[PDB]
RNA sequence: GUUGACCUCGGAUCAGGUAGGAGGACCCGCUGAACUUAAGCAUAUCAAUAAGCGGAGGAAAAGAAACCAACAGGGAUUGC
RNA sequence: AGAGACCGAUAGCGCACAAGUAGAGUGAUCGAAAGAUGAAAAGCACUUUGAAAAGAGGGUUAAAUAGCACGUGAAAUUGUU
RNA sequence: GCGUGAGCCCGGGUCGAACGGCCUCUAGUGCAGAUCUUGGUGGUAGUAGCAAAUACUUCAAUGAGAACUUGAAGGACCGAAGUGGGGAAAGGUUCCAUGUGAACAGCGGUUGGACAUGGGUUAGUCGAUCCUAAGCCAUAGGGAAGUUCCGUUUCAAAGGGGCACUCGUGCCCCGUGUGGCGAAAGGGAAGCCGGUUAAUAUUCCGGCACCUGGAUGUGGGUUUUGCGCGGCAACGCAACUGAA
RNA sequence: GAAUAAUUCUCACGCCAGGUCGUACUCAUAACCGCAGCAGGUCCCCAAGGUGAACAGCCUCUGGUUGAUAGAACAAUGUAG
RNA sequence: AAACUUUCAACAACGGAUCUCUUGGUUCUGGCAUCGAUGAAGAACGCAGCGAAAUGCGAUAAGUAAUGUGAAUUGCAGAAUUCCGUGAAUCAUCGAAUCUUUGAACGCACAUUGCGCCCGCCGGUAUUCCGGCGGGCAUGCCUGUUCGAGCGUCAU
């Protein structure tokens, strides 16, 4: 009876929604994520996963600050207004 | 609902008895409010909003 | 089931909002590539993961 | 029209700015729950109200700025908003005075025996 | 007896500060294999390597002799 | 930022395209296919048969032996003569 | 047409932007096989089959088209441990109305849980929220090179209660003990009847109630020697001071 | 704490307020899991008349279905009676 | 003699080889040194006149200010400027700002849009109750301030 009708008793979840990466991916009695690691404070991952690292590492989101700084630098980190402006 | 009933008054200058809300199935929120017997609802539909 | 929470109602409100054909007036743009919605869903095909 | 412009804006002071923002405000709300059961001109108008608002949010913000920034000026301590952000790191670096500072006795030295200017013949 | 010191140990949403995470191609350490080769195999080899852990920068590390030599003596470190 | 006795869409990175995307797995993780109308849409007005999809005329174009199932259009396999 | 041969050259058709001969240089350079890799296509073949769960028939209407669409009339099955009326887990709009070429419903289809456009979920009383269980994790401390392992009251200086404030600042008591998460079936304050929509209702409308918390005034009760009377009794009565 | 008023009387009546999230529909020979509109699997509440010891089998009421590709013929060999 | 099977050609099918093309890869060489408690990298939810995705942005939300240029954007529509001066644009540059819920993530928690405490202002008869608004409350360690403990210990 392995199969097709042990297959109907599955109405549980081992895993929901993680607060920190977003994936199914919490454990539900144990709380600690598969993926992530949440919540230690570090971030989970290894080197025998090239992929695993590339799917994650900088420049894959939105980069709302990083992306700002190289133009910053160029310039020098200055600050004030171009002279006679108005305002 | 102890916003929206400010905010009415504050807006449009109406009281109410009662509020109710809900949540709808696109992430919206209605509220039902209920005026005041001496005041008609179908006027104040006709002179404020449109 | 009737019984949800708030983070779920959430991401099922946004399921839907995102299940609609492109409007007519994209395709007629210059250099589209665009045809149909090549993410469409449907309850009876494809599960979402919660 | 519900379109005001910064050339204007910056010759005024606070209580102007404030009734200005009050009056396009109710405008847009107005023309809100009026929008649906027509359709028409009024359409535009609403754009140009909301970046009207946001040209006076601006020029509200930067003169509070400007007056604060005078107040704290020949203070010791400042708001952190106020402060210089330039970096982290940046801002742990030794400053020029501390960085350059010797001892005396290699001061002495430098007195009395620095580089030279010198050439050598053929 | 009163009062005043010293030493050690504590409280405070006391005044002012500072560390964690990311990145880790290259750099400084710790810990640590087996497949394989020996026509078998245990010392050996693969290798003071892969995987695991801690700490930095535009370079890091090393560095002004308790050195090399045995000469008619050289003279901090690094690289070809 | 500049280059090459490199590759030319089953090649070159898994990805020349809304690609670490769609999809699979409880999970760690696994992971594709898919480029080319014409110089210019000028992307077929009107009449007629049909319930409609469409057909037959008639038009545009250098070309429809280029009609969006779109450059060229091989073989396996199939229809008529 | 040429060459022993691998091959080379020309005529006819289709087509639309680049290509060759000779001497040197260079290589990811020559396919029938690897139960070879990716893609495409045959014979078999209009073949095997589309046979559990008793079953359909007449008239009319719609429509290009009706066995499996709608009305009426017959014939039947489920037979209250139901093919009935409601829920928990799980799904996520599948719910309602209007309309519709293709594709899907292994026959058809004017019908649909399919396709397009709009609409729909109303609470002080039903739940969650509060409590603890098995269990999980912080704090004091001890290991471990380290990611971290143990430890839950311990070999710890571990708390909370009141009063005025000129106005917070100031006074005075008690002390053995001192965190959080964990149940939509355990524990637990309080709502019933009638009506209403295409689609919600113990939630909307009408009538009639209840609980908790907070302020407070009338009536009544007690006290002229201060905090109520009655009954042998079991006890009764609208009240009828009470800190550590 | 009273002798003219006092009463921190658990008695009657009277004043004010009660925030936040879920609520549609299915729960299965088509809305869940088995690659699917799969004879499999998946926790509960309510429970009519007759025969009969009876929640046995058999027939009926309320409520619900008439849905599982069809038409014609009756050889061998089969599956079921 | 037809039909059927088989072979070749023309035209028509099925399928996407071949030829030519390339806003993409790959390898080498040269220049530079800049993340974060002043809240990073990553995640979630929203924002357009008509948008599902992709790109951009954060309730000032398909963007605001400032500087330069000098007449557009374009699938549709409307409207604005039309260069006087008060200036088009998904333009270029970028020194001033805004920046939802989270995350090392910090009042305690979180499978909950859960439950508290302190200070101030405004309402409801109110220091104590209810509602709205603004500002706060993690841990380890350093320097300083102030309040203390101990016959550890000095003098009077
Ligand atoms: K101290
Ligand atoms: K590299
Ligand atoms: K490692
Ligand atoms: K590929
Ligand atoms: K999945
Ligand atoms: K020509
Ligand atoms: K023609
Ligand atoms: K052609
Ligand atoms: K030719
Ligand atoms: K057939
Ligand atoms: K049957
Ligand atoms: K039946
Ligand atoms: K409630
Ligand atoms: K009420
Ligand atoms: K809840
Ligand atoms: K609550
Ligand atoms: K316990
Ligand atoms: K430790
Ligand atoms: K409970
Ligand atoms: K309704
Ligand atoms: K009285
Ligand atoms: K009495
Ligand atoms: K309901
Ligand atoms: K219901
Ligand atoms: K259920
Ligand atoms: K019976
Ligand atoms: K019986
Ligand atoms: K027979
Ligand atoms: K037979
Ligand atoms: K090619
Ligand atoms: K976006
Ligand atoms: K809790
Ligand atoms: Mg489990
Ligand atoms: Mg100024
Ligand atoms: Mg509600
Ligand atoms: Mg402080
Ligand atoms: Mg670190
Ligand atoms: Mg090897
Ligand atoms: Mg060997
Ligand atoms: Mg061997
Ligand atoms: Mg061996
Ligand atoms: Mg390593
Ligand atoms: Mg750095
Ligand atoms: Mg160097
Ligand atoms: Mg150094
Ligand atoms: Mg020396
Ligand atoms: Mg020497
Ligand atoms: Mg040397
Ligand atoms: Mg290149
Ligand atoms: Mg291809
Ligand atoms: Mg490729
Ligand atoms: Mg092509
Ligand atoms: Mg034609
Ligand atoms: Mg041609
Ligand atoms: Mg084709
Ligand atoms: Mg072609
Ligand atoms: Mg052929
Ligand atoms: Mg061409
Ligand atoms: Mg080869
Ligand atoms: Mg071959
Ligand atoms: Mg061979
Ligand atoms: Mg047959
Ligand atoms: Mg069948
Ligand atoms: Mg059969
Ligand atoms: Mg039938
Ligand atoms: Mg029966
Ligand atoms: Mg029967
Ligand atoms: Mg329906
Ligand atoms: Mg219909
Ligand atoms: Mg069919
Ligand atoms: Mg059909
Ligand atoms: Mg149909
Ligand atoms: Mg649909
Ligand atoms: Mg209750
Ligand atoms: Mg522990
Ligand atoms: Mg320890
Ligand atoms: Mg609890
Ligand atoms: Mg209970
Ligand atoms: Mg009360
Ligand atoms: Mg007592
Ligand atoms: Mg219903
Ligand atoms: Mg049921
Ligand atoms: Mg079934
Ligand atoms: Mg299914
Ligand atoms: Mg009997
Ligand atoms: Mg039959
Ligand atoms: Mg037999
Ligand atoms: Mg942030
Ligand atoms: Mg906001
Ligand atoms: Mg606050
Ligand atoms: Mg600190
Ligand atoms: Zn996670």
């Amino acid at each position: 009876t392995k199969g097709t009708s042990s297959f109907g008793k599955r109405h549980n979840k081992t895993h929901g929604l993680c607060r920190r990466c977003g994936r199914r991916s919490l454990h539900n009695q144990k709380k600690v994520c598969a993926s992530c690691g949440y919540p230690a404070a570090k971030t989970r991952k290894y080197n025998w996963s090239e992929k695993a690292k590339r799917r994650k590492v900088t420049g894959t989101g939105r980069m709302r600050y990083l992306s700002t700084v190289p133009r910053r630098f160029k310039n020098g980190f200055r600050t004030g207004v171009p002279k006679g402006a108005r305002g | 609902k102890a916003q929206i009933k400010q905010a009415l008054k504050k807006l449009y200058d109406i009281d109410t008895v009662k509020i109710n809300t809900l949540i709808r199935p696109d992430g919206t929120k209605k509220a039902f409010a209920r005026l005041t017997p001496d005041v008609d609802a179908l006027d104040i539909a006709a002179t404020k909003l449109g | 089931p009737s019984h949800k929470t708030f983070r779920i109602k959430q991401k099922l409100a946004k399921a839907q909002k995102q299940n609609r054909p492109i409007p007519q007036w994209i395709r007629l743009r210059t250099g589209n590539t665009i045809r149909y919605n090549a993410k469409r869903r449907h309850w009876r095909k494809t599960r979402l993961g919660l | 029209n519900g379109k005001v412009k910064a050339g204007q804006l910056w010759s005024k002071n606070k209580e102007e700015l404030t009734k200005i923002l009050g009056e396009l405000k109710t405008e847009l709300s107005q023309l809100r729950i009026q929008k649906i059961s027509s359709s028409g001109a009024k359409l535009n108008k609403i754009h140009d109200l909301r970046k009207s608002i946001a040209r006076v949010l601006t020029v509200i913000n930067a003169k509070q700025r400007a007056q604060l920034r005078l107040f704290y000026k020949n203070k010791k301590y400042l708001p952190l908003d106020l402060r210089p952000k330039l970096t982290r790191a940046l801002r742990r670096r030794l400053s020029k005075e501390d960085a350059s500072r010797v001892l005396e006795k290699t001061k002495k030295r430098l007195t009395h025996f620095p580089q030279r200017k010198y050439a050598v013949k053929a």
